[PDB]
Formats: structure tokens, C-alpha cells, sequence
């Protein structure tokens, strides 16, 4: 009770799911990436070797690993509804301005809105303080003191031994935030860089590996 | 005697982790598919072996089944425990390239790959026990009121590579992944349950070929007697393959105490 | 907000009753029972929106894995796969003739494509740009006029020939989630993250009227198939029905067992039935006069983005982030 | 959209892969079927007459429909044109046709009379009926209908008397009743004149009638 | 944009609803969903 138009159209449809399983499996050797900063983050900076309004890309490949990180400059400040269809990503990756001191609250505040949204909850956050020599720079003048800017770090106990303390203080004030859900599925990796840094692109690998051993050590039920 | 209580609860885990991978949809990837092929291997083992075994045992050691299911009850045996064996080996192998390097795993980490394993395996494990119908049938499988193996020369050539090979495999990967994961809590965490889970393989079945090995290189009735209880304790693994293969993850955990 | 707070006064002026006290004496709707009579497999990932064909035998669908394949429900055979220079989507619409579908994205542009050409392949006749943001919702008026959503606080109307904006809507203060086009073609509706839902008309570029009942973000919205009311879908978990003539929403859908927000919302052809889609990874099926859940479709593992009732009635089709897109009928 | 012949038949206008391929036309009468190829070479099938002796090939890059030969009898020669479907829910089969060669070495379809009298502005009608019932379990009849200009290949006109083929005059039309069929011309104008064929794709072979002809 | 909200004539809840029941009552048997439609006479 088939007819060979309906024979050949199947021919055709199941060639248009071959054709889509062979798509997707070319899509799934790639990693994707999505770079989120706020302001004066150097997003564009943090990998120089690879460089459409509302979605602007640079796809790089390290060790014949390629990574697909994704930036937007037509979005808006509030980024709630977009933010939905990356959940699916690797990882994201928050570079944050290390030199100035006022900006580090409202940072601390979009590390905390990008980790505990409902949807984005499984995946994991790559984090480097941009601009740590121009930060190093300033501290070691010594007219600023971010310890002023909170109590906490007013009293705190960890390149000089002051600067790197207040170094330190910073990025453990960025993972506070995030060791609070405890979930354990997804962890934060700090890691700090320059300006002008040869290969970030070697700690992006590393951390991706790091995050595929662990979600695969669960798949296993090995842990 | 206390080998009822192996048929029990050899039926009772592998029932209950084949009902926690059905009705469950968190657990539908391949590694835990090649699990559910070990179940599907498992549950047949306690309903079609164990109890022949039984009611041998109850009969002391003279078979009152009819003597034309020997053949087939030693197949049953060899194949089952060498699906079940060769199932760990590919587990071993599979958990080793997927803690070495996890973006080539990831990268092709598929059903596919699942398919091509669960299909190897039981080719594996069938091509193994295939001469045991065609060239044992009744001297190479009956001996003395008794349904044991005779042919000394397929005994140890066998276990060869039935299982000192993938003994041999488990030895080299077990090396190779600690060595890797010792290279940070949940690594270790790791390390113990494949730490527990390779000591007791090398607990719960090495004795049986190590003992009939030792019978065909060489007291008749005391290897009998090792042979009769060693067997229960190589059964005895089916009854923990179920539970410590899954009772180490959450949802498995919450599934079981649903039930 | 002082004419407001009068207009506050005058909407409760005009309305003497609520729609639940009439709605008491009617026949009850009943148990319904719905089994999936076909799943739709071939979305290789999380799927956005489904829109449904006029014929009710054909319906595309939108998704993650940056392929819009259209596919005929009954066989469930697969007619095409349409290559997208965006991944990104989150519209798809079916025109009413069947000759054109729109697809929409994070990329601020919104893709028509002509199915019927030389050579036989799926071409986008024109890609429609004008947008500063994300397009949420497209719907056809008619072959050659679209109107659009998106997430600028605008929604635009655009002549696909001439390639440009011929009106724009500009009154909202939010992102525009969701569109519905009335049976009349003449009216249509939208909401937004602002929890306002507003009627515009067509042919003035006008707001004529804006109604507001809810606590959160509209996500979906269902024109009811008389023309003179819809339903919206938000995050709330409620699903409030305004009256266009009253100007005063006749009841609301809520329920103290879903908590979770709503992310579609279509009408029977009686208007008797609301589907709605929640976050809870369940669809529900309301007696829209009483507000009572007659029964709940669950089938899917992964949350229901997309929810479409046929033209002619027969079959409700629900599309989710679990990758194969189910009739129910 | 351009199809060339040198068989070979050089395909030049369109993605080669997304489309099937399969006609000969007697010098004495009207088209009879020679062989079918779908798209990436998905099936294959023949009438008994021609089977066995001849080949179907394509290759991406010299984007060709081919025929390798055997078995060469009087029968064998002909003037074939390369015809191409597209198959999905909106159908519009055999759309297209080669420009045409010639070599020189199951369901009956036709209709009543050969050669019909035309009268300008006059509705007239012609009839073929079908062996196995066109409509189908789903609903859908596989009845169509050609044109054959002279020293033109022909074109589709009309598909299941209940659509009609764009590219086309919407005066041509159809009307039909189960396994009994009448079509429906109207506003008969220079250029409708030629031989008009029809045809059944319930299942292969695609059996292709003698057909009729316009004369004036 | 207040002046034309503002403008809108405005008709009893108790009405509009009554009509609302209308078109359901009318269109009530017409539709698959509300009753189940018999087996052979469906599409799926
Ligand atoms: C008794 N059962 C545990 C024997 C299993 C087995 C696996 N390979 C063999 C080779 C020879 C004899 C027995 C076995």
C-alpha cells in the first residue's frame, strides 16, 4: 500500500537523515566557546592568532582541537533571554578587568548572575584577570589600595609579596562566589594573564580537557 | 543451602538495575548501555546455570537431568562467564582511553562505539564457547555421573585467552590509569572504585582458573572440592556486578531506594 | 499616571462580573485522554519553534543543530533541510498559501525562504534586516507582508519585495518574546519581558489598546479563534485570558501543582481547550471556561518550547529541547 | 537549467545531486519507458522489454546522466530526452526534459482518438483511462498528462486531475472520478497544437501511452 | 497613545462572555480534541 513516489521520497528524506547525522557529527568535533565581559575585558585580546553584527565569531585550533568561541556586540547590557540557547557550550569563559578597583563589585555580581542561572547551571567558567601587569603596575605606586574599597580585604593574608597578596585576594574574591552552590557538576578555573600573553589558547585547552575528564569520570560512574 | 540465597539476590540486583536503566531516561548513554549488556548477561546467568547447579549440588553431584543438556549447560557456563568477563575487559579498556586523553574519548564517544563494543564482546564470548557443541558432543563433557569438563587441552588453552589475556589487559590498564589519574577529591574517589572493583575481580574468579589449571597441569578429591566451591564463588560475582558497577552513582542510589 | 489611574477606574467601571461565575453552569468538558499518535525524529538537537501548515499535513521546525527541516506529519516523511548561515534561532513560520517560510535568530535578521524554485532547493528570497536585536517571533500576513518581533522593544512590518520596513511598532518598553495574528489579519498582538501584552493595528502603526494581568515575562501568546480574545503564556506559571471588546482579562489558568513558567500556548478550534507548554516538561490540556485541568499530556523528557493546534483541528503538535517533536490527537 | 546530450546528457543549471533522473519516443508512435534512477543512485527498476541490456550511471563532478548499450536491435533505436522528478508532499514531477538525440541502429494507458479536430475558443476533452486504479490508499490519483510540440521535448502540463503544474496556462484542467477520468480544456490558442501523452506512477514501470494530437 | 486607549468603547465582561460561550457552543461538536473523533474518520 506504498507507492514508489512515496518509495523515492522516502529515498530522499532518509538521505536528508544521513545528510543531518553526518552535519551533526562534523558539528559535534567542535568545542564551543562563549565569551562573556562586561566592559574593559579585552575579549578580543585574549586569543590574537584567528582575527554578523548581532553575533560576532573567532574559531581557533590548538594541538588539531578546534574551538568556536562566540562574543556579542549587538546585545544589550541585560543578557537573560539569549543566554538560554548556550547550554549546550563547553565552557564560558568571564574575562574580568583586573586594573581598576571600583568596577570589581558589579563584576563579582555578573560572575554570580552567569553562575546561578537556572539554565546555564551545568557548565563551567574559564576565568582570566586581564591587564594583571597594568593592575601590578598601580599597586606597586600604591595611591589606590583596593583594600579600602572592602573591609574584608582590608585585613587579608595571601612580583612583590604585597601585590601579589592583593593578586590573590581578587581572584579568591571571584571564586567565593562561585564554590557557594557546591553542586560539584561545574567548578570555576581561575588563571591569570597580561595584556599581551603568547597562548592563552593552551590554558582554554587545558581546562576544556579538565571539564570533559570530569563530566566523562561521571558518565562512567566512576565518581 | 547458602547458594539460595545467591540465586536470589543474583536475580533480585540484575532485575532491579535492568528496571533503573528502562524507566530511567538520565542514564540512556553508552556507557551505561554496555552496562545494560552486562545485566542482559548477567540475569540469564542465576535462572538457566545456578539452578542446574543447585539441585547438582542437592543431588550430590549426581545429575538427575537427562544426559543430552551437557554440552549445552557447559556452553551456558563458558559462554556466560566469559561475556561477563569480556564485558569488564572493554569497561577496563574503555574507562582507560577515557581517562588518558578526554577530548579524543568525547570526540568519538557515540552508540556507535557502543555497538561496535557489545558486538565484539559477544562475538568474543560466543566464538569461545562455540567448540564446546561441536567438537565435546560425551567423554569430553561426562565423567563419572557428573557434568564436568574433560578435555584438559581446550581446559587450559582456554582459560589462556578466555582470561589470562584480559587478566593481562586488566593488569596493564589498571597501571596505565592509575598512573595517569595519580598524575583532585573525585579523582580519587575514582581511584578506590576501580582500586576495589579490579581486586575483586582478581578475587572472585581468579581462583577457579588458577585451581583448574593447576588440576590440568597436574589429590583428585581435594581439587573436586576446591572445583565445587570455587565455582559458587565465581558465581557469587554476578551477585555484585549489579550492585558495585551502580550503586556508586546518585541516581542509581535514589533508583534503589525507590524500590 | 493620572489619566491611567482613572483609566484604572474605568476598566473596573465597565466590567460587572467576572467570567467564572458565568462560566458555572455548562456541560463539563470531561477526561480527555491524548496518546502521542506519532513522534517525529531526525533534530539532532534542542528544538525552539514549530509552526503548523494551513493544510495541517505539513509543518517546519527550528533547532539548535542549524537545520529548518520541513516534514509531513501523516507518513511523517521529511520534504526538506534547509542549510542556516546562523546556528541561532528561535522562530519559524509556515505562510499562510504554503509557498514561504521565515526564519529568525540572534544574527537581527529574519531569513524568507521560497520553496518552490529552479533547480529545486530551498533559496531565501530575501533576508530582512532593520533589527538591532534578536527577532522572536515572525508571522506571515500574507505572501508579501511579515511582521516581525524582536527583542529591540520593536516590531516591524516589512514588504519582502521592496526589502524595507512599511510600518514599525514602537511602543513597547521590553523585549517583544511573542506575536499572534488574528483571524481577520487585520489586528495582531504582542508581548514582551515589560508583562504587557498590546493589540496593534495593522494598517494605522498604532497601539490601539494595552492590557496587563501578569507578574512576569510573556513567553507565548494565542489570538482565540472568534478574533475578539487571547491567551498569553508567561513565566509565572499562569495563563491569563483578555478580552478585546472588554479591554479587562475574563480569567486566569494557574494551578498550585505547576510552579514552573509557561513557554506555549494554542487554542482548539472550540476555544473550549487551551494547550499550554511548561517548563515542568509537561503540557496540560484546560477547560478554558472553568479553568480546570481536564487532563495532562506528558511525553516528553526535556522542556516544550513550542506548542500548535491544526487548522483544521485534528492533532496538536509539541516541540521540545528532547529532540523529536510529538503529535498528539 | 540547460540539459545537453552528446548516451551521455550533461547537466548544467542546477545541483545534480538533489534530483532523480530517468524518454525514448518511438519514430513511428508516441513515448515508451526506458529506465529510472533516483538521486545518489538510491533504486532502480526496468520494463522487461529494454531490461538487461543497458546501464545507469552518474558522476558529481561530470554531473551526467548515462546509458551504456547492449544488445542493439531496431527496437533499440529511438529519440530519448532526459527526464528528472522532484518527489515530495507538492509534488510537481517530470518538470523538465533534455533537449534530445536520436540512434539509429503492468498498466496499458491510452486514450480514444489518435488525432482530434480543434476548434478555436471551444472546450473540448480527452480521455485515457487506467488499468489499475489511479487513486491511491493515501488519497493521492497518479494521473498526468504532456505536450509534445514538434521538434520540441515535451513538457508537464497537468498532475492528478485535481492540481495543475505551474509554468503553465491555468485554462488547461482536469476533473475526475475513481479509476474513470475526463480532462478539461478550454481557450485553445497557436502553440497548445501537438501530441498529448499520459501516464500512471502508481507503481514501475512508467507505463506511457501512444497519446493523442491536436490538429488543425 | 493614552488618548486612544483612553478612547475605546467599552461593553459588559457579562456579555463578552456569553458570547465567548457562543462560538463554543456553535463549534463545540465540530472539533476532533473535545470528543474523540471516530477511529477511521481520523487522519493519525
Ligand atoms: C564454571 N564457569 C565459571 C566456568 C567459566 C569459564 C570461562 N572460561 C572457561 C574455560 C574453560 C572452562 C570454564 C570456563
Amino acid at each position: 500500500t506504498v507507492s514508489a513516489e512515496d518509495k523515492a521520497a522516502a529515498e530522499r528524506s532518509k538521505m536528508i537523515d544521513k545528510n543531518l547525522r553526518e552535519d551533526g557529527e562534523k558539528a559535534r568535533r567542535t568545542l564551543r566557546l562563549l565569551l562573556l565581559g562586561a566592559d574593559n575585558s579585552g575579549k578580543s585580546t585574549i586569543v590574537k592568532q584567528m582575527r554578523t553584527s548581532g553575533i560576532f565569531e573567532t574559531k581557533f585550533q590548538v594541538d588539531k582541537v578546534n574551538f568556536h568561541m562566540f562574543d556579542v556586540g549587538g546585545q544589550r547590557d541585560e543578557r537573560r533571554k539569549w543566554i538560554q540557547c548556550f547550554n549546550d557550550v563547553t565552557a564560558i569563559i568571564f574575562v574580568v578587568d583586573s586594573s581598576d578597583y571600583n568596577r570589581l563589585q558589579e563584576a563579582l555580581n555578573d560572575f554570580k548572575s552567569i553562575w546561578n542561572n537556572r539554565w546555564l547551571r551545568t557548565i563551567s567558567v574559564i576565568l582570566f584577570l586581564n591587564k594583571q601587569d597594568l593592575l601590578a603596575e598601580k599597586v606597586l605606586a600604591g595611591k589606590s589600595k583596593i583594600e579600602d574599597y572592602f573591609p574584608e580585604f582590608a585585613r587579608y593574608t595571601t612580583e612583590d609579596p604585597r601585590v601579589t597578596r592583593a593578586k590573590y585576594f581578587i581572584r579568591k574574591e571571584f571564586v567565593d562566589i562561585s564554590t557557594a552552590s557546591g553542586d560539584g557538576r561545574h567548578i570555576c578555573y581561575p588563571h591569570f594573564t597580561c595584556a599581551v600573553d603568547t597562548e592563552n589558547a593552551r590554558r582554554i585547552f587545558n581546562d576544556c580537557k579538565d571539564i570533559i575528564l570530569q563530566m566523562n569520570l561521571r558518565e562512567y560512574n566512576l565518581v | 543451602l547458602l547458594t539460595a540465597v545467591v540465586i536470589i539476590l543474583t536475580i533480585a540486583g540484575n532485575i532491579l538495575v535492568i528496571m533503573a536503566v528502562s524507566l530511567e531516561k538520565k542514564l540512556q548513554n553508552a556507557t551505561n548501555y554496555f552496562l545494560m549488556s552486562l545485566a542482559i548477561a548477567d540475569m540469564l546467568l542465576g535462572f538457566l546455570v545456578m539452578p542446574v547447579s543447585m539441585l547438582t549440588i542437592l543431588y550430590g553431584y549426581r545429575w538427575p537431568l537427562p544426559s543430552k543438556l551437557c554440552a549445552v549447560w557447559i556452553y551456558l557456563d563458558v559462554l556466560f562467564s566469559t561475556a561477563s568477563i569480556m564485558h569488564l575487559c572493554a569497561i577496563s579498556l574503555d574507562r582507560y582511553v577515557a581517562i588518558q586523553n578526554p577530548i579524543h574519548h568525547s570526540r568519538f564517544n557515540s552508540r556507535t562505539k557502543a555497538f561496535l563494543k557489545i558486538i565484539a564482546v559477544w562475538t568474543i564470548s560466543v566464538g569461545i564457547s562455540m567448540p564446546i557443541p561441536v567438537f565435546g558432543l560425551d567423554s569430553k563433557v561426562f565423567k563419572e555421573g557428573s557434568c564436568l569438563l574433560a578435555d584438559d587441552n581446550f581446559v587450559l588453552i582456554g582459560s589462556f585467552v578466555s582470561f589470562f589475556i584480559p587478566l593481562t589487559i586488566m593488569v596493564i590498564t589498571y597501571f596505565l590509569t592509575i598512573k595517569s589519574l595519580q598524575k583532585i577529591s573525585n579523582e580519587q574517589k575514582a581511584c578506590k572504585v576501580l582500586g576495589i572493583v579490579f581486586f575483586l575481580f582478581v578475587v572472585m574468579w581468579c581462583p577457579f582458573f588458577i585451581t583448574n589449571i593447576m588440576a590440568v597441569i597436574c589429590n583428585e578429591d581435594v581439587i573436586g572440592a576446591l572445583l565445587n566451591v570455587f565455582v559458587w564463588i565465581g558465581y557469587l560475582s554476578s551477585a555484585v556486578n549489579p550492585l558495585v558497577y551502580t550503586l556508586f552513582n546518585k541516581t542509581y542510589r535514589s533508583a534503589f531506594s525507590r524500590y | 499616571e493620572q489619566l491611567k489611574n482613572q483609566i484604572r477606574d474605568a476598566r473596573k467601571a465597565c466590567a460587572d462580573a467576572t467570567l467564572s461565575q458565568i462560566t458555572n453552569n455548562i456541560d463539563p468538558v470531561g477526561r480527555i485522554q491524548m496518546r502521542t499518535r506519532r513522534t517525529l525524529r531526525g533534530h539532532l538537537a534542542k528544538i525552539y519553534a514549530m509552526h503548523w501548515g494551513t493544510d495541517s499535513r505539513l509543518l517546519v521546525s527550528a533547532s539548535q543543530d542549524g537545520k529548518l527541516i520541513i516534514w509531513d506529519s501523516y507518513t511523517t516523511n521529511k520534504v526538506h533541510a534547509i542549510p542556516l548561515r546562523s546556528s541561532w534561532v528561535m522562530t519559524c513560520a509556515y505562510a499562510p498559501s504554503g509557498n514561504y517560510v521565515a526564519c529568525g535568530g540572534l544574527d537581527n535578521i529574519c531569513s524568507i525562504y521560497n520553496l518552490k524554485t529552479r533547480e529545486g532547493n530551498v533559496r531565501v528570497s530575501r533576508e530582512l534586516a532593520g533589527h538591532t536585536g534578536y527577532l522572536s517571533c515572525c508571522r506571515f500576513l500574507d505572501d508579501n507582508q511579515i511582521v516581525t518581533s524582536s527583542g529591540d522593544t520593536t516590531c516591524a512590518l516589512w514588504d519582502i519585495e521592496t526589502g524595507q520596513q512599511t510600518t514599525t511598532f514602537t511602543g513597547h518598553t521590553g523585549d517583544v518574546m511573542s506575536l499572534s495574528l488574528a483571524p481577520d489579519t487585520r489586528l495582531f498582538v504582542s508581548g514582551a519581558c515589560d508583562a504587557s501584552a498590546k493589540l496593534w493595528d495593522v494598517r494605522e502603526g498604532m497601539c490601539r489598546q494595552t492590557f496587563t494581568g501578569h507578574e512576569s515575562d510573556i513567553n507565548a501568546i494565542c489570538f482565540f479563534p472568534n478574533g475578539n480574545a487571547f491567551a498569553t503564556g508567561s513565566d509565572d506559571a499562569t495563563c491569563r485570558l483578555f478580552d478585546l471588546r472588554a479591554d479587562q482579562e475574563l480569567m486566569t489558568y494557574s494551578h498550585d501543582n505547576i510552579i514552573c513558567g509557561i513557554t506555549s500556548v494554542s487554542f482548539s478550534k472550540s476555544g473550549r481547550l487551551l494547550l499550554a507548554g511548561y517548563d515542568d516538561f509537561n503540557c496540560n490540556v484546560w477547560d478554558a471556561l472553568k479553568a480546570d485541568r481536564a487532563g495532562v499530556l506528558a511525553g516528553h523528557d526535556n522542556r516544550v518550547s513550542c506548542l500548535g493546534v491544526t487548522d483544521d483541528g485534528m492533532a496538536v503538535a509539541t516541540g521540545s529541547w528532547d529532540s523529536f517533536l510529538k503529535i498528539w490527537n | 537549467v540547460q540539459l545537453v546530450e552528446s548516451l551521455s546528457c550533461s547537466a548544467s543549471g542546477f545541483a545534480f545531486s538533489s534530483f532523480g533522473m530517468h524518454v525514448r519516443q518511438a519514430p513511428e508512435k508516441g513515448l515508451e519507458w526506458v529506465a529510472y534512477i533516483s538521486s545518489g543512485s538510491g533504486t532502480i527498476y526496468y520494463a522487461d522489454t529494454v531490461k538487461g541490456r543497458f546501464t545507469i550511471s552518474r558522476d558529481d563532478p561530470k554531473n551526467t546522466l548515462f546509458l551504456q548499450m547492449t544488445s542493439l536491435r531496431s527496437e533499440d533505436t529511438a529519440m530519448y530526452y532526459c527526464v528528472r522528478s522532484i518527489y515530495y508532499y507538492g509534488s510537481s514531477p517530470f518538470d523538465f526534459w533534455g533537449q534530445g538525440t536520436t540512434l539509429t541502429v503492468d498498466i496499458v494507458m491510452t486514450q480514444a482518438t489518435s488525432s482530434v479536430p480543434v476548434t478555436p475558443g471551444e472546450s473540448v476533452s480527452i480521455s485515457c483511462r487506467s488499468s489499475k486504479s489511479l487513486l491511491h490508499s493515501n488519497g493521492n490519483t497518479y494521473l498526468y498528462w504532456f505536450l509534445q510540440r514538434p521538434g520540441q521535448s515535451p513538457q508537464l502540463l497537468i498532475y492528478r486531475m485535481s492540481n495543475l503544474a505551474s509554468g503553465v496556462p491555468d485554462r488547461f484542467s482536469g476533473s475526475g472520478s475513481g479509476t474513470a477520468f475526463t480532462l478539461t480544456i478550454s481557450r485553445l490558442e497557436a502553440e497548445d497544437v501537438g501530441v498529448y501523452y499520459c501516464m500512471q506512477h502508481l507503481e514501475y514501470p512508467l507505463t506511457f501511452g501512444a497519446g493523442t494530437k491536436l490538429e488543425l | 497613545q493614552l488618548k486612544m486607549e483612553a478612547n475605546i468603547d467599552r461593553i459588559k465582561v457579562s456579555k463578552a462572555a456569553a458570547d465567548l460561550m457562543a462560538y463554543c457552543e456553535a463549534h463545540a461538536k465540530e472539533d476532533p480534541l473535545l470528543t474523540p473523533v471516530p477511529a477511521s474518520e481520523n487522519p493519525f
